[PDB]
C-alpha cells in the first residue's frame, strides 16, 4: 500500500494545508463532512485513495494529518470552518504565547511540552498506516514556530523512524520584501535541520507567486489563498502518482533517485506551466511544447533566482492530461537543442520524465483555467546558491553590532550557535558550486 | 557602587581567610553535565587598602588609599551540552545575557581606545553599552577608566570544544 | 489563552482608562449593566482576553482602579459605564500627592501598594494564561507617575517573565499645567528605562495639533484626546482577539521593535482621521492608510520623525485587503524614504493583517515607530531639569519626604546616557 503523511506547522503550513486538502477533497470527490455519495454511487472501485485518507467503518474518510501550531487562533479558524467535521478532534494546539520570531522559544523554552504529544499522535498514524513512503512537512522560515519547531520535530523523526522520507515545503524569504525584521537570524538558524535531516526541501518565494500571478492570471490584487491554491497543485502534482494510473509512475522513492546527484545538494526549484486566467484559456493550443518551453522560463520560476546565472544538474518532469510520449520526447529534444539551457558535463542523461492520466481539477470560486494537460517541472540547479548568498548579506548586516541578540540569547541559546550557522551556510554555498565547475 | 554593602574591618589573614570560607559557602552552585560544581552567580571580592604616613610637621597622613577588585564570572553554557531544564535554564540565559553585553563592551572599548590612539586623536563622541547589564555596570572602572586590569582567559584542551574555545581567544586577542 | 490584566493610576490614567474601555466594549458588543448584545459570533470567541465570566452571562473588565484622591473614583463611577466595573478594584485613599513625585513613591503611596499588589495578585492568579499588564498615566503629574512607576517595579519582581506595557503622558514644551513637571518627568523616566519592555510616548501638543489641523474641530476637549488614544490601544492588540490571514502577537512586536533593550520607546499613530467633511471625497485603500501613517504631522508625541533615524516601525491592518498590496506599499515607503531608515536592518518593517476592521469602518491601520527624534523630548525636560536644580528651585519639597539630591544626579545621569544611546544611531555615514 502507499501513502505518506501530511504535517503542518505554523500559520503558513496550516493555511497550504487548508489549500491542499480542499484540494484533495475535491478531487477525490469527499464531501466537506467525510462522507463520499460515490461510494454508494457506484457500488465498486476504489475513490477513497488511501494516499491520504483513512475509512472508517461507516464510511467515513479522515485524512491523515497533524496540524501543529503555537498560536490558537490559526487552527481555531479550522476547529469551527467549514472542515470541522473532516479532521480528527487531535489538532494540537499549544495552550500558550507564540514563538514571537524566535528560534529559541520555539526551539527550547515553549518549543518542548508540545513535541511529544506530536510525535504520538505521528506515530499512532504511522501504525495505522501499511507500507509507508513518507513525510511531507510543511512550514515556514521567518516565524519562530516553523522554524524552532520544525528542527525539533525534524530531529526526532530522524531519529524515530531514519530510514522514510523527508519532504520539505518551505517558503524562503523573498529579497526585497518580508513581513518582519528578525528574518535572516531565523532562516539562517535553519540550515543545520534543512541540510542534515531533510531529504529533499523544495523552495517557494512569495515575490515569484506575485509576480506570476500579476502577469498570467492578470490578478492585481491576490491574497494568500492565491498562493496557497497554487503550492497545493504543486504538491498534488508531486503526489498523483501515487494515487492514479498512468503511463510512467514515479514514486518518491525513484523520484528522489534522479534529482540527489549527492546528499548535500538537495534544494530543488519547482515550476507549474499551465497557469493561465480563464479568458486567456482560449487562443492557445497549450500544447506540450508550449508547457515544456513555458517550464523553462525565467520569469515563470517559483524563487526569484535566475536560472541562466547556472547550470542545470537534473529535472524532473511530472506530466497530467491527454500526453503521449512522442511530443514529451521531442519537446525534450528541442530543450536540448537550445544553447541557453546549459547542462552539467558529468550528467548526459538529463531529464526524467513521468506520465499521469488523471488531469489537474478546477477548484470552484478558483482562478486557475481549467485545461486539458499540464506539467510540474522540478529542477536541481546551481542558481539558488545566488538567492541564499543575498540572505547571508542581511544576515551580516545585523551581526556586526548583535541587534536583536539578547532576545535570543535570554532564551537559553548561546551567542557562538549565531556564528556556527553561519559557517555551516558557508560551507553549503561552497558545495554549490565546486560541483558545477566542469570537469578537468 | 552598591548601597548597603556590608563592609567588614579585618585585622589578621586567620580573619579574613575565615570570610572568604563562608563566602564561598553562601555563593549558588548548581551541578550540570559539563561540570559537578557549575557556578551559577558572577561574584565580586573587593578588598579596600589605606596606607597611612604619620608626621607632624609636613607629611600627610592617609597617603594611599587603594581598591583590589578580584572577579569571577559565571561562563557561558550551550543547552544541549549543558543538559539543563527548568530554574538551571533559565538562570543560564541570564548568565549567557550577562557574558554577551560584557563582550560588547569590551569589543566597543578596545575600538574605542584603538581608534582615538591610532587613527588621529579625534576624540568626537563614543557610545560604550555600560549599562545594559548590571555587571557591565559595576565593572564601568574597572574594564575602563581609573583601574589598572588584568584578564585572565580560561581554555579547554578538548578537541570537541574547538568552535567555543576560539572564540575565548578572539575576546582575548581584543583585551 | 492569553490575556491582560489593566491597570490605570492619577487622573489622565482614570479617564484614559475608562474611555478606553468604552471602545473595546463596543467592538465586543457589550451593554452598559454587562449583558452581551452583539451580533457577530466572533466577539465572544475570545472575549477573555480582557474580561471575566460572571455568573448571569454578565462579563466584568479586569481592570485596576488607583488614585489617592477619591474624586475622580466618583467621576468614573457617575458616568456611562461606571457600574461596569466590579467595586472591589476601587483601590484609593485620602491625602493626594498634591503633584509632589516623593509622597507619590515613598512616603504615601507606599502604604496603599500593598492593597494594589493585593487585587493585582488576586487577579493574575485567577488567569489562564497570563500573557502582560499595561498601565496608563502620566509622567508629569503626582499620584500617576509616583504609583506607576512603583507599581511598575514591584510587578516586575514578581513577574519578571511577563510582558510590561505602558502608554504614558509626557509633559511639552508650550502646553505646561504644573510648575514642577520636569523633576517628575525625570525621575519617572529613570524608573521607566529600567523596568519596562515597551512604553509609548504620548503628548498633548501632538492631539491638539491632530485635532485642529486633521479633524478640523473648533473646540475640542479631553474626551477626544482619549478618544484618539484608546483608539490606539485598541489597535495594538487586535491580533490577540480576531482572527487575520498574518497575526502579530505584543511579543512578535517587542521582539521585532526593539533591537537594544533601552530603546524601547515608541511614537504611536493612527488612520484614517478625516474630519467628518472630507468623508466622501477621499477614496479608503491601503497606499491612503500608508499615505496617512507615515506623515509627520500625524504622529502623536509631538517629535518630527525627518529630524532622524527610524530604528524601527510596525504597522497593523485591520480590514479584508490583500497582502500583496501591503507588502509593495510598505518596501515603496522604505525605497523612496531612503535616508530615513536605518543602514543596518534591512527591511525594518513589521507587518501585520487582522481581517476585522472597527464597527464603522472598511479599513483601519495602526502605526507603531521607534526613532532618534524622540531624544529631542528628552534633551527638552533635561534643559528644564538643570534650569530648576541648579539653584533648588522647589526641592525642598522633595527632600522634606526623604529623599536627596544623589536621586536626582542619577536620574538626569541616566536620561542623558539614554539620550546619548539614541543619537549615536542618529548620524549617517557610520565610517569616518
Ligand atoms: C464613517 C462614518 O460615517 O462615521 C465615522 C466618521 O465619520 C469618521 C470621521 C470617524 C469619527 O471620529 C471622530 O469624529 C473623532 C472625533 C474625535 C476623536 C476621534 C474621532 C466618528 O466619530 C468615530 C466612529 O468610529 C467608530 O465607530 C469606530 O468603531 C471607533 N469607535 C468609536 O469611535 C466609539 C466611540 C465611543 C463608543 C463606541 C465606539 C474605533 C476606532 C478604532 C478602534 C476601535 C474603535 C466612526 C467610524 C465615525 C464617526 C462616528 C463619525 C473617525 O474616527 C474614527 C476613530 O473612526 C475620524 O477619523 C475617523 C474617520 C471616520 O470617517
Ligand atoms: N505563501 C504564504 N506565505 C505565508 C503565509 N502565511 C505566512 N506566510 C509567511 O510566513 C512568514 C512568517 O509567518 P509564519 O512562519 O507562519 O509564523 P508562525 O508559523 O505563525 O510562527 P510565529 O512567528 O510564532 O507566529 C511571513 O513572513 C510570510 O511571508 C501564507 O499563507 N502563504
Ligand atoms: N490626554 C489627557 N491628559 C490629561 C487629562 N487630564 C490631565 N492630563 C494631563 O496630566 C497632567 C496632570 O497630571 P495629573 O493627572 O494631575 O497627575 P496626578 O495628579 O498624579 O493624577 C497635565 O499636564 C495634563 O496635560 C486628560 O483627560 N487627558
Ligand atoms: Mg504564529
Amino acid at each position: 500500500m502507499r501513502e505518506c503523511i501530511s504535517i503542518h506547522v505554523g500559520q503558513a503550513g496550516v493555511q497550504i494545508g487548508n489549500a491542499c486538502w480542499e484540494l484533495y477533497c475535491l478531487e477525490h470527490g469527499i464531501q466537506p463532512d467525510g462522507q463520499m455519495p460515490s461510494d454508494k454511487t457506484i457500488g465498486g472501485g476504489d475513490d477513497s485513495f488511501n494516499t491520504f485518507f483513512s475509512e472508517t467503518g461507516a464510511g467515513k474518510h479522515v485524512p491523515r494529518a497533524v496540524f501543529v501550531d503555537l498560536e490558537p487562533t490559526v487552527i481555531d479558524e479550522v476547529r469551527t470552518g467549514t472542515y470541522r467535521q473532516l479532521f480528527h478532534p487531535e489538532q494540537l494546539i499549544t495552550g500558550k504565547e507564540d514563538a514571537a520570531n524566535n528560534y529559541a522559544r520555539g526551539h527550547y523554552t515553549i518549543g518542548k511540552e508540545i513535541i511529544d504529544l506530536v510525535l504520538d499522535r505521528i506515530r499512532k498514524l504511522a501504525d495505522q498506516c501499511t507500507g509507508l513512503q513518507g513525510f511531507l512537512v510543511f512550514h515556514s522560515f521567518g516565524g519562530g514556530t516553523g522554524s524552532g519547531f520544525t528542527s525539533l520535530l525534524m530531529e526526532r523523526l530522524s531519529v524515530d523512524y531514519g530510514k522514510k522520507s523527508k519532504l520539505e515545503f518551505s517558503i524562503y524569504p523573498a529579497p526585497q520584501v518580508s513581513t518582519a525584521v528578525v528574518e535572516p537570524y531565523n532562516s539562517i538558524l535553519t540550515t543545520h535541520t534543512t541540510l542534515e535531516h531533510s531529504d529533499c526541501a523544495f523552495m517557494v518565494d512569495n515575490e515569484a507567486i506575485y509576480d506570476i500571478c500579476r502577469r498570467n492570471l492578470d490578478i492585481e490584487r491576490p491574497t494568500y489563498t492565491n498562493l496557497n491554491r497554487l503550492i497545493s497543485q504543486i504538491v498534488s502534482s508531486i503526489t498523483a502518482s501515487l494515487r492514479f494510473d498512468g503511463a510512467l509512475n514515479v514514486d518518491l522513492t525513484e523520484f528522489q533517485t534522479n534529482l540527489v546527484p549527492y546528499p548535500r545538494i538537495h534544494f530543488p526549484l519547482a515550476t507549474y506551466a499551465p497557469v493561465i486566467s480563464a479568458e486567456k484559456a482560449y487562443h492557445e493550443q497549450l500544447s506540450v511544447a508550449e508547457i515544456t518551453n513555458a517550464c523553462f522560463e525565467p520569469a515563470n520560476q517559483m524563487v526569484k533566482c535566475d536560472p541562466r546565472h547556472g547550470k542545470y544538474m537534473a529535472c524532473c518532469l511530472l506530466y497530467r492530461g491527454d500526453v503521449v510520449p512522442k511530443d514529451v520526447n521531442a519537446a525534450i529534444a528541442t530543450i536540448k537543442t537550445k544553447r541557453s539551457i546549459q547542462f552539467v558535463d558529468w550528467c548526459p542523461t538529463g531529464f526524467k520524465v513521468g506520465i499521469n492520466y488523471q488531469p489537474p481539477t478546477v477548484v470552484p470560486g478558483g482562478d486557475l483555467a481549467k485545461v486539458q494537460r499540464a506539467v510540474c517541472m522540478l529542477s536541481n540547479t546551481t542558481a539558488i546558491a545566488e538567492a541564499w548568498a543575498r540572505l547571508d548579506h542581511k544576515f551580516d548586516l545585523m551581526y556586526a553590532k548583535r541587534a536583536f541578540v539578547h532576545w535570543y540569547v535570554g532564551e537559553g541559546m548561546e551567542e557562538g550557535e549565531f556564528s556556527e550557522a553561519r559557517e555551516d551556510m558557508a560551507a553549503l554555498e561552497k558545495d554549490y558550486e565546486e560541483v558545477g565547475v566542469d570537469s578537468v | 557602587y552598591v548601597e548597603d554593602l556590608s563592609k567588614l574591618a579585618v585585622t589578621s589573614y586567620n580573619d579574613i581567610q575565615d570570610l572568604m570560607d563562608s563566602g564561598n559557602k553562601a555563593r549558588t552552585v548548581a551541578a550540570t553535565n559539563m561540570n559537578e560544581t557549575s557556578s551559577r552567580s558572577h561574584a565580586v571580592f573587593n578588598i579596600i587598602f589605606t596606607q597611612k604616613r604619620h608626621d607632624a610637621e609636613t607629611n600627610i597622613t592617609t597617603e594611599k588609599v587603594s581598591k583590589i577588585s578580584l572577579v569571577d564570572l559565571a561562563g557561558s553554557e550551550r543547552a544541549d551540552s549543558t543538559g539543563a531544564k527548568g530554574t538551571r535554564l533559565k538562570e543560564g540565559a541570564n548568565i549567557n545575557k550577562s557574558l554577551t553585553t560584557l563582550g560588547k563592551v569590551i569589543s566597543a572599548l578596545a575600538e574605542m581606545d584603538s581608534g582615538p590612539n591610532k587613527n588621529k586623536k579625534k576624540k568626537k563622541t563614543d557610545f560604550i553599552p555600560y549599562r545594559d547589564s548590571v555587571l557591565t555596570w559595576l565593572l564601568r572602572e574597572n574594564l575602563g577608566g581609573n583601574s589598572r586590569t588584568a584578564m585572565v582567559a580560561a581554555l579547554s584542551p578538548a578537541d570537541i570544544n574547538y568552535d567555543e574555545t576560539l572564540s575565548t581567544l578572539r575576546y582575548a586577542d581584543r583585551a | 489563552m492569553r490575556e491582560i490584566v489593566h491597570i490605570q493610576a492619577g487622573q489622565c490614567g482614570n479617564q484614559i482608562g475608562a474611555k478606553f474601555w468604552e471602545v473595546i466594549s463596543d467592538e465586543h458588543g457589550i451593554d452598559p449593566t454587562g449583558s452581551y448584545h452583539g451580533d457577530s459570533d466572533l466577539q465572544l470567541e475570545r472575549i477573555n482576553v480582557y474580561y471575566n465570566e460572571a455568573t448571569g452571562n454578565k462579563y466584568v473588565p479586569r481592570a485596576i482602579l488607583v488614585d489617592l484622591e477619591p474624586g475622580t473614583m466618583d467621576s468614573v463611577r457617575s458616568g456611562p459605564f461606571g457600574q461596569i466595573f466590579r467595586p472591589d478594584n476601587f483601590v484609593f485613599g485620602q491625602s493626594g500627592a498634591g503633584n509632589n513625585w516623593a509622597k507619590g513613591h515613598y512616603t504615601e503611596g507606599a502604604e496603599l501598594v500593598d492593597s494594589v499588589l493585593d487585587v493585582v495578585r488576586k487577579e493574575s492568579e485567577s488567569c489562564d494564561c497570563l500573557q502582560g499588564f499595561q498601565l496608563t498615566h502620566s509622567l508629569g503629574g503626582g499620584t500617576g507617575s509616583g504609583m506607576g512607576t512603583l507599581l511598575i517595579s514591584k510587578i516586575r519582581e514578581e513577574y519578571p517573565d511577563r510582558i510590561m506595557n505602558t502608554f504614558s503622558v509626557m509633559p511639552s514644551p508650550k502646553v505646561s499645567d504644573t510648575v514642577v513637571e520636569p523633576y517628575n518627568a525625570t525621575l519617572s523616566v529613570h524608573q521607566l528605562v529600567e523596568n519596562t519592555d515597551e512604553t509609548y510616548c504620548i503628548d498633548n501638543e501632538a492631539l491638539y495639533d491632530i485635532c485642529f489641523r486633521t479633524l478640523k474641530l473648533t473646540t475640542p476637549t479631553y474626551g477626544d484626546l482619549n478618544h484618539l488614544v484608546s483608539a490606539t490601544m485598541s489597535g495594538v492588540t487586535t491580533c490577540l482577539r480576531f482572527p487575520g490571514q498574518l497575526n502579530a502577537d505584543l511579543r512578535k512586536l517587542a521582539v521585532n521593535m526593539v533591537p537594544f533593550p533601552r530603546l524601547h520607546f515608541f511614537m504611536p499613530g493612527f488612520a484614517p482621521l478625516t474630519s467628518r467633511g472630507s468623508q466622501q471625497y477621499r477614496a479608503l485603500t491601503v497606499p491612503e492608510l500608508t499615505q496617512q501613517m507615515f506623515d509627520s504631522k500625524n504622529m502623536m508625541a509631538a517629535c518630527d520623525p525627518r529630524h532622524g533615524r527610524y530604528l524601527t516601525v510596525a504597522a497593523i491592518f485591520r480590514g479584508r485587503m490583500s497582502m500583496k498590496e501591503v507588502d509593495e506599499q510598505m518596501l515603496n515607503v522604505q525605497n523612496k524614504n531612503s535616508s530615513y531608515f536605518v543602514e543596518w536592518i534591512p527591511n525594518n518593517v513589521k507587518t501585520a493583517v487582522c481581517d476585522i476592521p472597527p464597527r464603522g469602518l472598511k479599513m483601519s491601520a495602526t502605526f507603531i515607530g521607534n526613532s532618534t527624534a524622540i531624544q529631542e523630548l528628552f534633551k527638552r525636560i533635561s534643559e528644564q531639569f538643570t534650569a530648576m536644580f541648579r539653584r533648588k528651585a522647589f526641592l525642598h519639597w522633595y527632600t522634606g519626604e526623604g529623599m536627596d539630591e544623589m536621586e536626582f544626579t542619577e536620574a538626569e545621569s541616566n536620561m542623558n546616557d539614554l539620550v546619548s544611546e539614541y543619537q549615536q544611531y542618529q548620524d549617517a555615514t557610520a565610517d569616518e
